[PDB]
Parts: C-alpha cells; structure tokens; sequence
C-alpha cells in the first residue's frame, strides 16, 4: 500500500537558519575576520587536484567492453563404387557369368560442429565521488554513491577504484577506464527492480533442468 | 613540457595547440670524473636536439645525467653560455658547475699491493 | 565461525625486497592469526635474503580464489612486507 | 555482475603517452570476462545436455 | 527472491569526513606544511 | 577459454622497429590456437562416428 | 551446472599496495637514490 | 594439426636481400603438408573403397 | 571425446624468468660486460 | 595430497649459465622437495660446466603439461639458476 | 633519436612528423691500440652518414 | 617404460667438423645412454677424421620418425659434436 510509513532517503531537516556570526570588536577596524577554518597551504596555479580524504572527485564513466569469439569444424568424406557386365562373354561365363561379380556400394559421413560466444557491455554516466585515503605512491582510493528516487522505487550508483593523481584532467575529472580497483554498481528497488527478477521455481528450472 | 607540467600539477588537455617558441629540446652531456663525491659539481654540455635556432640566453632545467646503466648519476640545472666570418656556435653552450653529483663509482682503490 | 589461523608465505622477491604472505578465510568465517606471526615469517624471509627488519607498509588485501555462482566460497588475504 | 580481469608482463618500454600499452604487446596475457545470475545461468548447456554432447555417439 | 540479503559490490562506507589538518606553527610563517608522504 | 601458444627460433636480425616479427621468419614455428568448454566439445566428432570414419568401408 | 566451483585463470590478487619507500638519508641531497635494480 | 616441412640444397647465392630463396631456386627439394585429426581422416579412401580401387575390374 | 588428456604441441614452460646479471666489478667504470657469447 | 618430491634436472645451458630443473605436481596435489636439493644439484651442473655456485635469481614456474577437457590433470613447475 | 629518447623515458608517438635540423646521424671510427687499458682513451673520426651539411659544432653521444 | 640405450652415429662431416649421434625413443619411453658414451664415440669420430676433442656444444634434438594417426610412434634425439 501507499500509505505504509516511509522514510525519505533525504532525511534530516532541508532547512539550515543562518548564524548571526561573532560581534565586532572594538578595536577601531570596519573589517572583521570570520574565525578562519583551514590553515591548510593551497598553491595558486595547480589544478586543485583531491589530494586530502575528504575531497572530492569527478568520475566520468564512459565504459565500453565488447568480446566475441567464434569456432567452426566440419568434415565430410563420400564414396560411392559400382561394377557390372549386363552381358559376359561365353569364355568369361565362370567367373562373371552370373552377377557373382557385380558389386555396388555407398558410404557417406558428414559432420559439422559449431560454437559461439558474446559478451558487450556499456555505461554512460557521470558520477562524483569522495577520496577514501591516500596510499603510499600518492594514488588516492576513490569511493561515492549516488540515490535516485524518480517514483516508486530507488537506483543506487556507487563506484570505488583507485585513481592515480595525475590522470585527473582540468575541472577534477577522471574517466572511469583510468580507474584501478574498477567497482561499479547500478542497482534498483521496488516493484520495478522485483520484476527483473527470475522467480524461484525458473531459477531452480534453469539451474538444474536438463536443457 | 606537458609531462613536466603535469608532473608540477598542471594537466594540459592532449588536443591543443601548444605551440612556443621560447624552448628548446637539449641533449645534456657531462664527463663523470674520478672518484666523484656525492656533494660536487662537474661542467655540462647542452646541445640543441630538434630545429631550434639558438641557445643564447637559455636555462636547462633540472635534467637527470645517466650513465650507460641507465642510472641517474647527477642532476644539471643552471643557465647556457654561448659565444656573443667566423660566427659562434649558438646550438650549443657549456654550463660551468652546473651538475650536481648524486652517486659515487664504488672503487677498489687502497685495496691490494 | 570466526576463527582461522594458519598465515603462511606466498612471496619472496628480491628485486625491491617484496615479501608476501597469504592466508584463507571460508565464506561465513574471518581471520587474525596473531598480528606477530606475519611479522616474523617476513623477518625471517628478509634475513634469508640480503634484507632485513621487514616493515607491514601496507594493508590486508582480499581476493576471491574460488567461485561457486553469485558466491565467493573462499577468500584470499595478502601480507605485504619492504624487507629494509 | 560481470568480472573482466587482466594479468600479464609488460616491457617498461611499449608504453605510450598516457600510460596505455595495447593488449597485443603483454607478454603472458591472461583475460577473463566472466558473468554471474541467472542471466550468465542460462547461457550454461545444462547437465544432462553436456552429457550428451560429451559422450553420446554422433 | 528480491528480498534475499545480500551486499553489494561496493563495500564499506561511501563517505569520507574530510581531516581539519595540524594546528599552524607560531613559526612566522603564513606558510604551513602538510606532513610530506 | 582459449589458449594461444607460440613457439620457434627467431633470428636477432629479422626484429623490425617496434620489437615485432612477423610468424612467417620465425623458424620452428609451433602454433596452437585451442579451445574449451562446451564450445569445443560441440566440434568433436564424437566415439562412434570418429570409428565409423576410420573403419567403415566406404 | 554454473554453481560448480571455478578458479578463474586470472588467479592470485589483483591488487598491489604500494610501497612506502626507503627513508631519506640525512646528507644534504634532496635527490634520494631507490635501490637500483 | 598440419605439419609444413621442407628440405633441401641452397646455394649460398641465390638468397636475395631478407633472407629470402624462392622454393624453385631450391635443390633437392622436399616439401610435405600433412594433416591430422578426424579432418584429414575424413580424407582417405577407406580400406574397402581403396581396395575395390586397386583391384576391382574396370 | 574432448577430456581425453592430450599434450599441447607447444610443451614445456611458456614463460622464462630473467635473470638479475653479473654483479658490477668496482673497476671504476660504469659500463660493465655481460659476458660475451 | 600436500605431499610430493623428487625435483630433477632438465636443462644445462652453458652459453648464458643457465640450469633449469622441473618437478611434476598432481592435480590436487602440492609440491616442494627440499629448498635445497635444487640449489645441490644446480651447484653441481654449474661445477660440470665451466662456471659454479649457482643462484635462485627467480621464482617458480607452473605451465600445465596434461589437459583434460577443462581440467589440468599435471602441472610443471621449473627452476631456473644462474651460474656465476 | 626516437629509440634514444625511449630509452632516456620519452615515448614519442610513432606517427609523427619528427622533422629536425640540429641533429646529423654519423659513423665514428677509432683504432684500437696495442695493449689497451680499460681506463685509457683514444681518439675517434666522425663522419656524416646523410645528408647533412655539416659538423661545424656538433657533439657526438 | 623408462628404460633405453644403444646411442649410436649418424654423421660425420669433415666440413666444419660436425658429428651427429642419434639415438630411439618408444612412444611412452625414457632415453639417457650413459652421457660418456656418446662423448666417447664423437671423440672416436674425431679422431678417425683431421679433428679431434669432440665437444657436445649442443643440446639433445627430438623429432619424431614413425607417424600413426594423431600420435608419435617413434622419436628420434640427436646429439651434435663439433671436433676442434
Ligand atoms: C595388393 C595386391 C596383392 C595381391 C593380391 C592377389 C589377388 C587377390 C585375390 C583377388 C581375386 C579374388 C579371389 C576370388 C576367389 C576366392 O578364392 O575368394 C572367394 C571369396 C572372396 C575373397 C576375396 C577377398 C580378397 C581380399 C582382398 C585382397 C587384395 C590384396 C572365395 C571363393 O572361392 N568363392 C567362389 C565360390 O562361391 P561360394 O562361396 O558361394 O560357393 O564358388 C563360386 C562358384 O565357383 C565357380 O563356378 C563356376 C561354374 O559354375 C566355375 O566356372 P566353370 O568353368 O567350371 O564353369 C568357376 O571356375 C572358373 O572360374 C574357371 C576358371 C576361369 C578361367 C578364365 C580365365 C580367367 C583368367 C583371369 C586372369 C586374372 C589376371 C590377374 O577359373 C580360373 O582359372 C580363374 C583364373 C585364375 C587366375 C589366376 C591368376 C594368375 C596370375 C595372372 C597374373 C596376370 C599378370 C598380368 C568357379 N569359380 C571359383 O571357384 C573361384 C576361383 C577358383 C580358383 C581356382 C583357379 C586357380 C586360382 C589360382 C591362384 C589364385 C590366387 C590369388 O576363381 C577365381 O575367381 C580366382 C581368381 C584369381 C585371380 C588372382 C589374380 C592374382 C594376381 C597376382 C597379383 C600378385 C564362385 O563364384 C566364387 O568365386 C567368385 O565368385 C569370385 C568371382 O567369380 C571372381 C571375382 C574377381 C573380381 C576381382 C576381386 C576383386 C575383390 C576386391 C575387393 C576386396
Ligand atoms: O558350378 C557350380 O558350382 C554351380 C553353378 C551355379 O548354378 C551355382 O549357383 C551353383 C548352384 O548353387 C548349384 O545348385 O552351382
């Protein structure tokens, strides 16, 4: 039913109220400072990299792997012989006279075998994503997820991977083939999700019916 | 330069122009000396490698100078000094201590009679 | 359950001074040998070979090694050690 | 789930540019493209076909 | 079933709270470092 | 799963460029290109036809 | 059956850890050699 | 399986450029491909045909 | 049948492990031999 | 099931001092003879040919040499040597 | 020049244009003395090979 | 099963001095003669021709002479010895 409690996957208030901020001090100057965060050092011309566990990264997908294989074998052998007089000679009469020699035969064997095999698969997305750590050689372990609930149902899309930082390009993106540790999942909820679902008794029958 | 760009933290999209005219691709060249110290300093030669005109003015930069074994055996950074009708060679210059030693030649020198 | 032991040596390479050790973890069960043990098998590969004083430097990694279907039967954990 | 899986030696010489080596140029190649569910499930002959396959006469 | 448990691939947490950092040196300097790796 | 092997005696002189040769200058040139599972099976001929292939007059 | 237990032929770990490094020796170098092969 | 194998006398001359001699340029020249398998069994007369062949009036 | 067992034409090991070298000789050179054949 | 021996000898290559020993290992089978009757008898090739005290310098290598279907019915492993 | 700068580190894509002046490909010749020492030094010719104009202030590598 | 011997000569060609030794082997058959025999007979060889101290120089060649079907009869290995 639809009226069955639910928790929304955003949780939590979607409101934040603002802060006044600190009193100004005395102390003769319009400028006040703001009780500065970070005293982290940031150069100035890099491409502001991930380079702490908190930051964040852009993965782009673009994912495309296709194999195929093919295999073929045949083999075929005809033999076909005949021998015979219709008329034998009075002097060849003991040995041919009657059909004691006439001979016919045939034999055929054909066989053909054949085998194949595919295996294509795709992804077209963009996903951004938030370091894990940072390893010894300076490769950072990437790890994000992403919820989307459209209508009745919810798709997860989470990656995890191991990116060198140095294949990030410009605005902090990486594609996903430059990734180690390639984890990709894209998975669904709800009655939609339930209907991709084989079903116990066809799954038994698949996995265990002879052909 | 893109890969020394990149190496500094700047990731230089692979399709673009990039065409500069103020560098110059060098082949650096340095006689190792007997019983080098880890701390010294040796001369270099810096050689034009591909169609630049001249050298005059140029700075090599941090360049690793290999022996045959594919070994980094000292680092040459500085500035090139060329000649200012018989015209100088303005394709190659000579840096004076401009390479730093970094490994030592083990030697047997002091053992045996 | 949740009781295996056992760490063994897998590795010894020489070039960069690698030493590697494995251990097995079944399906619904973990694995810990003594977090002493590890470290004094690789001791002991580093002094057999010209290094010495081994160093974890790393993490546990685990690989499935057998497959039964959607299911990973056995795991694989790996020990790695920079003999110095 | 589809597991596509490489192993191989590559000479520190072959690779180009981006850190890319073709495939073609790894000694030792060994690639897997593996599936699981019932959708690799089905592509299995089944017992009793295998059986025939392997053993009955033609 | 759909409703079998089951993990996914992606294991672990998806999240990472970001580190404040070392407290600054009262050295003079503006300039901070960030314990070279 | 299938398996290509190589084998033979290169000369150190055919190699051209990029570290390639063709098959054709290679000497004891031992090339397998084999295959397994179902796939392969399926290319078999099978006890009985194999005997009646080799035996049967005609 | 596809239950039946398999070792895929890409066997063994697929993952390396990296390798801290030697630590720096004190003599006056920023350049610091790595164990030549 | 299919075996090339080749034989013969080569004058140290007439090799031009690549290592490279015709086969015609060759003396003593033997060269046989050969088969194996239920292919090339699947190729041979058979026993009563090859003798029906050899003696077999007309 | 197909699991008869067979021996691949291309017998024995298909890989070979290279082999370090000859350790250099402190003759002050940097160039080292590799035992000519 | 986790027990075999008897390593041998099968390759002597003096033109790069190269020795090569083979040992056989069962399907679900194991194998390490000794660690050191190896490294005696590749230290006795190397003393044969011109060169001696041979070294590792590698690691084992198992190339199946018996297929059976989708099976691997024997595996070879080999041991190479470096004579100096 | 392309197999020297792979091996120095630099991979230079195979379709190019490489189209350098700087450079001129040579044959250097020496004579082996007598009783040769590991440690001593000779003197070599260089000679150009292509089509080069000249050596005025070249450096052999 | 494992068992052979009678390694006899095959060639002896006083252009470049090379001695060729051949020897049998069974389909499921082993073959190692006694490993100074065929030195010995190679330095007979030698001798008789302008040569003499035969060396082995080589490793043992295996082709198959007797063909049955997709199997290998009938192997013959060969020893080659150049006389200095
Ligand atoms: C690789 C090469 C290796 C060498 C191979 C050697 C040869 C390999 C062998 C090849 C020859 C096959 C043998 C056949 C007979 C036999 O043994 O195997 C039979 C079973 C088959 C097995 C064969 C598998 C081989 C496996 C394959 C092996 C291949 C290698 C059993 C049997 O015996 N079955 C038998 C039984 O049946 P039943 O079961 O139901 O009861 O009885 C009935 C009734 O008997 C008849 O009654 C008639 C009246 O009614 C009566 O006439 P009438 O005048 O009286 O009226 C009449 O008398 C007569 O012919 C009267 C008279 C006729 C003269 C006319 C002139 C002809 C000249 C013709 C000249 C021939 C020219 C070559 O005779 C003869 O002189 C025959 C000539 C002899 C030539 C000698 C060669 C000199 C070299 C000359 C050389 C020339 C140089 C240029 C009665 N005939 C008989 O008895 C039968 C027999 C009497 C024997 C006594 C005579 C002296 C033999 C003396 C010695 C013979 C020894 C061999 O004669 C034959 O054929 C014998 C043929 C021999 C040829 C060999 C060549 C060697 C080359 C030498 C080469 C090295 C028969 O029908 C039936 O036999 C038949 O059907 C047969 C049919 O006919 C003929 C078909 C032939 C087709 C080719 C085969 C095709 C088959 C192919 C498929 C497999
Ligand atoms: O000469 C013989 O031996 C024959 C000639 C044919 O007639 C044959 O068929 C057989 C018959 O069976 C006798 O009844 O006799």
């Amino acid at each position: 039913c639809a009226w069955i409690p639910a928790k929304p996957l955003v949780q939590g208030a979607t409101t934040a109220q603002p802060i006044p901020g600190p009193v100004p001090v005395a102390n003769g100057s319009i400028f006040q400072s703001a009780q500065p965060i970070n005293y982290g050092y940031q150069p100035l011309f890099e491409d502001r990299r991930p380079r702490n566990i908190g930051d964040t990264l852009t993965i782009v997908l673009q994912e495309n792997v296709s194999a195929s294989k093919s295999s073929s074998a045949n083999a075929s052998r005809d033999g076909k012989t005949s021998f015979g007089f219709d008329t034998v000679p009075r002097y060849l009469q003991g040995l041919f006279g009657n059909s004691r020699a006439d001979m016919e035969a045939s034999g055929g064997n054909s066989f053909n075998g054949k085998g194949g095999a595919n295996a294509s698969n795709t992804f077209s997305g963009t996903l951004t994503v938030t370091v894990d750590q940072v390893l010894a050689n300076g490769n950072l372990h990437v790890v994000g997820e992403k919820q989307i609930a459209i209508n009745q149902g919810t798709e997860f899309i989470r990656f995890s991977g191991v990116v060198n930082p140095r294949t990030i390009s410009g605005s902090n993106s990486v594609p996903s083939t430059q990734v180690a540790d390639a984890r990709i999942e894209y998975v669904g909820n709800g009655y939609i999700n339930e209907a991709q679902n084989m079903g116990w008794l066809q799954r038994f029958f698949l996995n265990l019916s002879p052909m | 330069l893109n890969n020394m760009l990149s190496q500094l933290g700047i990731t230089v999209p692979t399709g673009t122009n990039m065409q500069l005219k103020n560098v110059a691709a060098v082949m650096v060249t340095a006689s190792y000396p007997p019983f080098a110290r880890q701390g010294q300093t040796i001369d270099v030669v810096v050689s034009s490698m591909g169609n630049a005109k001249s050298l005059r003015g140029g700075t090599l930069l941090m360049t690793p100078l290999k022996g045959v074994d594919s070994q980094v055996y000292a680092l040459a950074q500085g500035n090139i000094l060329v000649g200012g009708v018989q015209v100088n060679q303005l394709n190659g210059g000579r840096i004076t201590n401009g390479a730093i030693i970094e490994r030592e030649l083990p030697t047997q020198f002091g053992a045996g009679n | 359950c949740t009781i295996t032991r056992q760490a063994q040596v897998s590795e010894a390479s020489p070039i960069s001074g690698i030493v590697r050790l494995t251990y097995n973890q079944p399906l619904f069960f973990t694995s810990r040998t003594d977090d002493y043990v590890s470290h004094g098998t690789a001791t002991r590969e580093c002094q057999q070979m010209g290094y010495a004083d081994a160093v974890s430097f790393g993490q546990p990694v685990g690989t499935c090694s057998i497959y039964a279907g959607s299911l990973c039967l056995n795991t694989r954990f790996t020990l790695s050690w920079q003999c110095r």
